[PDB]
């Protein structure tokens, strides 16, 4: 349990589950503000 | 000490290679390793290919002094045996390499003379411009 | 009438000529 | 470990096949419709690789030549 | 031949001598450093010019130093 | 004679992977034919994996 | 306008484009069904376009003499949204990022090995350290007057 | 030394084939050989500057003989819009009758090559009109070439050899160059224009054996004796003028109209003759700043030691400078190369805008031709400029003569100033490459409205304050009202702004989004490729990985294997690592220059300004869309004039190709295969009676870095030069 805790902070893992949420974050901002050329 | 002389002791069983001497030993240099074995003995062979060494004196001639070294170095760490080589020359001459003063050069011992020792740190050689126009160079002051 | 026997001249002969003094002067000694 | 990885990959493609692709329509006529198996999300506007591959269907067209495949083996 | 020199900063491990390929060094008697012996160069007619004495060298900066120079048969590594 | 074993000693030498860093000293060498007295330790690694050297008294500084 | 530029309000470039665009989506639509999901598909990418262009028109681009938006960088206050506003929210996000990536370097520095924490991220302190971006300015700017910032070596 | 090379010892006892590769590539390296002196140095250096000499006037000679012999200048000079100049004819006995056919241009009775070198309009510039005019030009160069062939020799010799304190006398020949060889000279070139080039553009045909019979001008030095200069400027031509002839001439010979001549679309001949009387001025007075021998004039050691700001931000700021300067040969030869490589640029940037020889301007082929050999040329002596400072900083560089001032700093934040040029090229590379990338994922998605497209505003700014009118901004020569505009109202700003708003030359092209990225791409290259060269220049001396660099000389193959590998470590590696950026920034500008310019010779820019926005427009309409006419040059259907730079794409492609072997593959690779055929060879009957004398052996490191990059540069050159002059030549834009 603590040394799989230790191995989910290894940097590739966290890097993934950081970058996949990122990614999440930006699509869905994509999706619901599209075509943003602009800062109104 | 006096360093020994070279006799006319057997060579390894060997069937022959492409990777033996060349026209290099006839008209400059080649080199003779010399050592004993207690038995007969697989060893792997510098240019290439296994050879059978046998027990009592055995001679190698090889072309040059790093195969010599390799092969020597390879009997001291596996087969536990002391050897030594020389050069030997066109017109016959033989002279004595290693080890030069009897005693292996990484084990220290009285009678050698520093050669090539700068009484100084790396970082206290002079500038290019000290010597410009001078034969001379900054590590051999 | 002289491109006709200056290029042989230019484009073999002499590089031919250069070559083999050049050859034997750095064969010397 | 590498036999698993394999069997997932196949299990994909043959999920593919059967979910996101124009195989039942291609049976009736493989000569005027192109193979595809993969349709991507309209974002970013990202959705105009999905071409008029025929069949009533829009995709990417496949080359791995899955379908002939499927239709050899009496699927 | 190569020029292979040897500094005061040695602290005579003897890592140089025992990495040589075709014995050009060796260690000889010396105060100046508590193993009492440091590294010399004899034989740099042999140097090839590798540079596997200064890999092994703890030392820093290094202690033995090699400059490539004039080429010879022998420090070319040619057995042809 | 040297540094206390234990302090912090500044690197003066300008060849050193450590030159004007920081170290402490370890052990310092009694005997006056002896070159390179002062034994440093480093927190980092130089070019070659090693975090320790020898500098003599006036390549280091007491900090 | 700026620079020869006319707006996309007025440019009939822009709306020949606009129209263009439209032409080739509605091509694909003659090749199904009125009724079937591609169909579907086509027309939420014409309705996506038709607002695409209603919103450059809106925000008061302006378009070159071939129908495309053109942005105006040196500083125009009628143009602030193209540079320097995007610029204001990008130089606040890296600065968030590389202040608090600075301030784990240094909670981790005085350990006994602080190469394990590099490899194995200590989540908890990052948790603590992450919002703390949120103020990075202030932070930043402090530690430059009493010269927390800066090392003299 | 007994054999080769004789100047080396140590390479001449060299057993193996490396004796002869490096005997050459040492030559002219006189510090290095053995028993060199000073004096000898300098002494040979100045012997090897003549034989320079003879060769750039033995080069004319020859390119002016061929012209006269085999050209067609008499027929060019009667239709320059109209006739193909002739450079030289064509002997190759593997011709074939489509080839001998195909070649036979201009009105030549057999194959010829067509001149793009433009000497044709120079010469019919500065008045040369006849066959016999380039033959007794040719003869006289000619004749200077063997002058200085044996003025070379003559200072050689025991009663003539100049001194070392003569050589180091800067005073002297900076008095003497500022007034003597740039003044005097531009004074003598506008004589020549004032005497024989005015005359012969109005028809009037002045040679040695009349121009003491001829006025130049109806007056005859009557005003410039009395004061009343502006009676040599009150006629000048009209705008109806057909050079050559006498229609429409006037009698002017210095004047300052400005702008292009209607015609022949290209600068007043009068404007270049003022122009250079007043350089031929200015020089002479700069000529007269030096302490020589009267008494009167600056010290340079005073006024370099004199200059320490009081502050101390300088440190001893720039005291002692004279003596480096003065003692390093390479200090003296970095500068001048960085100075000449800035104008060789300047050079090509003004030439295409402002065309100064007759009938250029309409000749596409020529100006692609000398803007790209101009740049180049430009690019690759300020890589030597770099070379050459950091070789000074190993060689010649003496930290204790040199403490504290100005260049001592430079090593002492030489950390901050490489972070930040590095810093800087980051950027650039980053932001240019998303753009483009951004642009063309929206050019592939079928939405071009979606472009970052930033408008280069500072740069269209600066046009409208030179006069430009399109962009609407009425800032300065724009404007009407302004002190600017009103104080040059009547002088030359009809003229310039008349030829600024005429949208069919070269000066001052329209810009728009696509100038702006290829101007960021182009920054973004000159400043990743100063880093490289300053990273290698101010490293030289060495570094943390090799505290010793400068006891090991300016190249050297490496430090060995140890302390993590120490490949490419030598400064000379940074200048051949650099050597690839600066093509690459060169070929960036020369694509930009070549792809704007030929479609403004279309009649469609339009092209360029919505195709340049993206990558796959450059690669399409650029690359692929002008290829269709060079890789035609022969085909299974037949053969053209085109055939040649056809082969010589393939041949740059091949040699190109070739460097990457030296470039990627490595010495030990090749050495153990050479053993075997050593081996092959001794076993081999029928050969084993013929031996080698030199023992064969594989390049060196150092050897295989500078012949792969010799052939990476040779195929670069010429595939760019046979693409860019077959595009040009299939449709003459
Ligand atoms: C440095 C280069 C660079 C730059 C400046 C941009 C800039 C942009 N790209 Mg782009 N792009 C690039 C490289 C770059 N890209 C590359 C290399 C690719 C290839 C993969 C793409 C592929 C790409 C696509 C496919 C699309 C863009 C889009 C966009 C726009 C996004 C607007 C947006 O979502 O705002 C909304 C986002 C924010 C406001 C950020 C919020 C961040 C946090 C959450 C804020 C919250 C805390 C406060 C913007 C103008 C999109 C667009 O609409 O273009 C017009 C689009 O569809 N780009
Ligand atoms: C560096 C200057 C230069 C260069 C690059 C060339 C180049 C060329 N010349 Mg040439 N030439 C030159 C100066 C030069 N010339 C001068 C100064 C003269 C007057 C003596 C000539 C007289 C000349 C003749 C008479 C012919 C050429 C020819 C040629 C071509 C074939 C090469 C050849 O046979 O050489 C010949 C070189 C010489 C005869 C003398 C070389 C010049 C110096 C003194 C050596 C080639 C394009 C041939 C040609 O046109 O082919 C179609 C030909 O028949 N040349
Ligand atoms: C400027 C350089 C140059 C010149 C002038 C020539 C000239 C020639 N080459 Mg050639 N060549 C060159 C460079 C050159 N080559 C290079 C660099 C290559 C390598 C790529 C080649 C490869 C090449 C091939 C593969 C062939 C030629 C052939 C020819 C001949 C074609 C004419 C023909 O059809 O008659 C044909 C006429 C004959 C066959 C009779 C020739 C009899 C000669 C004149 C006798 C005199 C020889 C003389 C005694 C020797 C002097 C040597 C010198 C060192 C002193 C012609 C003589 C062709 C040929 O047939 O030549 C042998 C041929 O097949 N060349
Ligand atoms: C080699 C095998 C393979 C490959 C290449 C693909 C590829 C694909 N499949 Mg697929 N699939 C496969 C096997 C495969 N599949 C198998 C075996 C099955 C049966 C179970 C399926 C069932 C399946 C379905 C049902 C669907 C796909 C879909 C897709 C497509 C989109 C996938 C996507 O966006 O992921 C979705 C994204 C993720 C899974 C996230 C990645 C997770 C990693 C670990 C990072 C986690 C970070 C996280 C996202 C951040 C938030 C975490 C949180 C803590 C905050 C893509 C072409 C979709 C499609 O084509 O739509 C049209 C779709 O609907 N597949
Ligand atoms: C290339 C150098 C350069 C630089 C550094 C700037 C910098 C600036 N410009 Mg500017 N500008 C430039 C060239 C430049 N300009 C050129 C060439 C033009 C001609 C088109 C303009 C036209 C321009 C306008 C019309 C305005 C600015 C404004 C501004 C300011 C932005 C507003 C702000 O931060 O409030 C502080 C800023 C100081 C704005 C401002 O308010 O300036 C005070 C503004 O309204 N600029
Ligand atoms: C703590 C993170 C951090 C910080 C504060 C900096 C800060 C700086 N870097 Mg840098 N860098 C970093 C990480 C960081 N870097 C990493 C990880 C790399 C390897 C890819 C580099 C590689 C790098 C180069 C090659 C250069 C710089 C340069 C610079 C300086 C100019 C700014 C610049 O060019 O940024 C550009 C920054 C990058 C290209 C790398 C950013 C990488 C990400 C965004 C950082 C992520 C940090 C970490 C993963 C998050 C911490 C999480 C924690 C809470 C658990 C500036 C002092 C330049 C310089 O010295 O000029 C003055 C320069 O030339 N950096
Ligand atoms: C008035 C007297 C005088 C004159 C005319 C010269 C002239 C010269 N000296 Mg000199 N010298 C003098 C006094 C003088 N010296 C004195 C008093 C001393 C002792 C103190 C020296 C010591 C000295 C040394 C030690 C050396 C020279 C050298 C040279 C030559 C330089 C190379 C060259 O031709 O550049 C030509 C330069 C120009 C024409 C001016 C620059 C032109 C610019 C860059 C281009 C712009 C022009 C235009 C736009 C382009 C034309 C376009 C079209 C026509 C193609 C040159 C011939 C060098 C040499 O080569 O000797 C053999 C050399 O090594 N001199
Ligand atoms: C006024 C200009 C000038 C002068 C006087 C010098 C003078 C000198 N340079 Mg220098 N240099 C210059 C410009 C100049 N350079 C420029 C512009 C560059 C950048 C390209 C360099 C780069 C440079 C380096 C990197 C080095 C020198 C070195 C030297 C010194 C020895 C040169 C030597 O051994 O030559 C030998 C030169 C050669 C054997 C030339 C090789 C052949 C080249 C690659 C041309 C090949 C063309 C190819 C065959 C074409 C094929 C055509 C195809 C159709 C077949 C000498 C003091 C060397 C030195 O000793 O420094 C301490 C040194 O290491 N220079
Ligand atoms: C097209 C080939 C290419 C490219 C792209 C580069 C790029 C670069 N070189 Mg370079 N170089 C090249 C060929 C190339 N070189 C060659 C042939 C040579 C001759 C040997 C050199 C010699 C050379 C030297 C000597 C130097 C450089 C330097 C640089 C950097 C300059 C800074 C810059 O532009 O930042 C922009 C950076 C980039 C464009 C890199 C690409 C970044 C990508 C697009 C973003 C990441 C994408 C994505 C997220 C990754 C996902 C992939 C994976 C994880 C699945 C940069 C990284 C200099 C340097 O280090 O300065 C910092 C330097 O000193 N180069
Ligand atoms: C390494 C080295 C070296 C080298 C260096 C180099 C190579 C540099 C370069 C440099 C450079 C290459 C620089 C450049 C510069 C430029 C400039 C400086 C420019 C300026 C300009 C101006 C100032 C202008 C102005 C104006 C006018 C007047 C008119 C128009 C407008 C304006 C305003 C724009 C040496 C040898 C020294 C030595 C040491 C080492
Ligand atoms: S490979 Fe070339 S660079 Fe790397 S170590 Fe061996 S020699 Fe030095």
């Amino acid at each position: 349990m603590r040394d799989l805790k230790t191995y989910l902070s290894v940097a590739p893992v966290l890097s993934t589950l950081w970058f996949g949420a990122l990614a999440g974050l930006l699509i869905e901002i994509n999706r619901f503000f599209p075509d943003a050329l602009t800062f109104p | 000490t006096p360093p020994q002389l070279d006799p006319s002791t057997p060579s390894p069983i060997f069937g022959g290679s492409t990777g033996g001497l060349l026209r290099k030993a006839q008209e400059e240099e080649f080199y003779v390793i010399t050592w004993e074995s207690p038995k007969e003995q697989v060893f792997e062979m510098p240019t290439g290919g296994a050879a059978i060494m046998r027990e009592g004196p055995n001679l190698l001639k090889l072309a040059r002094k790093e195969q010599c070294l390799a092969l020597g170095t390879r009997l001291r760490s596996k087969y536990k045996i002391n050897y030594q080589f020389y050069r030997v020359f066109p017109n016959g001459e033989v002279q004595y390499l290693h080890p030069k003063d009897g005693v292996y050069p990484e084990k220290v011992n009285e009678g050698r003379t520093g050669v090539g020792v700068n009484l100084r740190s790396i970082g206290k050689n002079v500038n290019p411009i000290e010597v410009k126009f001078t034969g001379k160079q900054v590590y051999d002051l | 009438n002289l491109p006709s026997i200056f290029v042989p001249l230019v484009g073999l002969v002499f590089p031919a000529i250069a070559m083999a003094s050049l050859f034997l002067h750095v064969q010397k000694n | 470990g590498q036999l698993s990885i394999i069997f997932l990959w196949l299990s994909g493609m043959y999920f593919h096949g059967a979910r996101f692709s124009n195989y039942e329509a291609w049976l009736s006529d493989p000569t005027h419709i192109g193979p595809s198996a993969q349709v991507v999300w309209p974002i970013v506007g990202q959705e105009i690789l999905n071409g008029d591959v025929g069949g009533g269907f829009r995709g990417i067209q496949i080359t791995s030549g899955f379908f002939q495949m499927w239709r050899a083996s009496g699927i | 031949s190569h020029s292979v020199k040897i500094y005061d900063t040695c602290i005579g491990c003897t890592q140089c001598v025992r990495a040589c390929p075709t014995d050009v060094l060796e260690m000889i008697p010396w105060d100046g450093c508590k193993a009492k012996q440091i590294a010399s160069a004899p034989r740099t007619e042999d140097c090839v010019g590798c540079k596997r004495c200064e890999s092994a060298c703890p030392t820093d900066f290094l202690s033995v130093r090699v400059y490539l120079w004039h080429e010879t048969t022998r420090s070319m590594g040619l057995a042809y | 004679v040297g540094p206390p074993r234990g302090s912090k000693v500044r690197i003066l030498r300008r060849e050193s992977y450590w030159y004007k860093g920081v170290g402490s000293v370890v052990t310092v060498d009694q005997d006056p034919k002896t070159r390179y007295p002062v034994v440093v330790r480093f927190d980092k690694v130089n070019y070659a994996n090693i975090s320790t050297n020898n500098y003599a008294l006036d390549e280091v500084e007491q900090v | 306008d700026i620079s020869g530029l006319t707006p996309c309000k007025d440019s009939k470039q822009f709306a020949k484009r606009e129209k263009q665009q439209i032409k080739k989506l509605e091509s694909s639509l003659k090749l199904y069904a009125p009724e079937s999901a591609p169909a579907l598909a086509l027309n939420a990418q014409i309705e996506k376009t038709k607002r695409r262009f209603d919103n450059y028109g809106k925000y008061g681009l302006l378009c070159g003499s071939d129908g495309l938006p053109h942005l105006i960088v040196n500083g125009d206050q009628r143009h602030w949204g193209e540079f320097i506003t995007p610029g204001i929210l990008f130089l606040y996000i890296a600065g968030w990022i590389g202040w608090v990536g600075r301030s784990y370097l240094i909670a981790i520095s005085g350990e006994k090995k602080p190469a394990m924490k590099e490899i194995i991220i200590d989540v908890p302190l990052a948790s603590r350290i992450i919002f703390r971006g949120f103020i990075w300015p202030v932070a930043a700017y402090r530690e430059f007057l009493n010269g927390d910032l800066i090392a003299k070596d | 030394a007994l054999r080769f090379p004789r100047f080396s010892q140590g390479l001449a006892q060299d057993p193996t084939t490396r004796r002869i590769w490096f005997g050459i590539a040492t030559a002219h390296d006189f510090e290095s050989h053995d028993d060199i002196t000073e004096e000898r140095l300098y002494q040979n250096i100045f012997a090897s500057h003549f034989g320079q000499l003879a060769i750039i006037f033995l080069w004319t000679s020859g390119n002016l003989f061929h012209v006269a012999w085999q050209g067609n200048f008499e027929s060019w000079v009667q239709d320059p819009l109209h006739v193909r100049p002739i450079a030289h004819a064509i002997w190759d006995p593997h011709f074939g009758q489509p080839a001998v056919e195909a070649f036979t241009r201009g009105g030549a009775l057999g194959p010829v090559n067509i001149a793009y070198s433009g000497v044709y309009q120079w010469w019919y510039t500065i008045g040369l009109r006849t066959n016999e005019d380039l033959y007794t030009g040719a003869l006289f160069l000619l004749f200077l070439s063997a002058i200085s062939l044996i003025a070379g020799w003559l200072h050689l010799q025991p009663k003539w050899k100049p001194s070392v304190s003569w050589f180091k006398n800067a005073e002297s020949r900076l008095n003497h160059h500022l007034s003597g060889l740039f003044g005097v000279s531009s004074l003598a070139w506008t004589g020549h224009l004032v005497h024989v080039a005015i005359p012969g553009s109005r028809g009037e045909y002045v040679r040695w054996n009349n121009f003491l019979d001829v006025l130049p001008h109806p007056q005859g030095l009557g005003p410039l004796f009395t004061g009343q200069w502006n009676l040599y400027a009150q006629n000048p031509d009209s705008s109806s003028h057909l050079f050559g002839t006498s229609q429409g001439a006037g009698t002017a010979i210095l004047t300052l109209l400005g702008g292009f001549h209607p015609q022949t679309q290209s600068l007043w001949l009068t404007d270049i003759a003022h122009h250079h009387l007043a350089i031929a001025f200015i020089f002479l007075v700069a000529g007269h700043m030096y302490r020589t021998n009267f008494g009167i004039g600056h010290s340079i050691k005073d006024l370099l030691d004199a200059h320490i700001p009081p502050g101390g931000r300088l440190g001893r700021g720039h005291k002692g400078l004279y003596d480096t300067i003065n003692n390093s040969l390479h200090f003296q030869l970095g500068l001048a190369l960085a100075s000449l490589g800035v104008i060789t640029s300047l050079v090509a940037q003004h030439m295409y805008s402002l065309p100064a020889y007759a009938f250029i301007a309409q000749d596409f082929t020529t100006q692609a031709a000398l803007y790209t050999h101009h740049q180049y040329i430009a690019g690759f002596i300020m890589t030597g400029a770099f070379a050459h400072g950091a070789i000074f900083f190993i060689r010649d560089y003496n930290p204790e003569q040199n403490e504290d001032n100005v260049l001592a700093r430079m090593l002492d934040h030489k950390e901050a100033i490489i972070s930040h040029l590095s810093w800087a090229s980051l950027f650039l590379g980053f932001h240019t490459l998303g753009l483009y990338v951004h642009n063309d994922v929206m050019l592939a998605f079928g939405t071009p409205e979606k472009q970052i497209l930033i408008e280069p505003i500072f740069a269209q700014w600066i046009q409208s304050a030179h006069g430009k009118t399109s962009y609407g901004f009425d800032v300065l020569l724009s404007s009407t009202s302004g002190p600017a505009f009103n104080a040059g109202r009547s002088i030359w700003l009809p003229g310039w702004l008349n030829a600024v708003n005429e949208n069919t030359n070269s000066l001052f092209l329209t810009i728009g989004p696509g100038d702006f990225l290829v101007h960021h791409a182009i920054a973004l290259g000159l400043h990743t490729t100063t880093l490289i060269l300053v990273k290698g220049a101010l490293d030289a001396r060495g570094s943390k990985l090799m505290p010793d660099k400068k006891d090991f000389g300016y190249s050297f193959p490496c430090d060995g294997p140890g302390r993590g590998g120490t490949c490419d470590i030598s400064a000379w590696d940074a200048f051949y690592l650099a050597v690839f950026w600066m093509l690459n920034t060169i070929g960036w500008v020369t694509f930009y220059w070549h792809w704007k310019h030929i479609t403004l010779w279309q009649g469609n820019v339009s092209q360029f300004n919505e195709s340049s926005t993206y990558l796959m427009g450059w690669l399409r309409d650029y690359l692929w869309l002008n290829s269709s006419q060079l890789i035609n040059g022969y085909n299974p259907f037949g053969m053209n004039s085109l055939s040649v730079w056809a082969w010589m794409f393939l041949f740059g492609h091949l040699v190109w190709a070739t460097g990457f072997m030296f470039l990627i593959s490595w010495r030990g690779y090749w050495q153990e295969l050479i053993e075997t055929l050593a081996w092959a060879h001794e076993r081999t009957p029928l050969a084993n009676l013929i031996r080698w004398r030199d023992k064969p052996v594989a390049l060196s490191i150092v050897q295989a870095r500078l012949v792969g990059l010799a052939h990476f540069s040779v195929g670069y050159i010429f595939t760019y030069a046979a693409f860019l002059i077959a595009s040009t030549s299939g449709k003459f834009g």
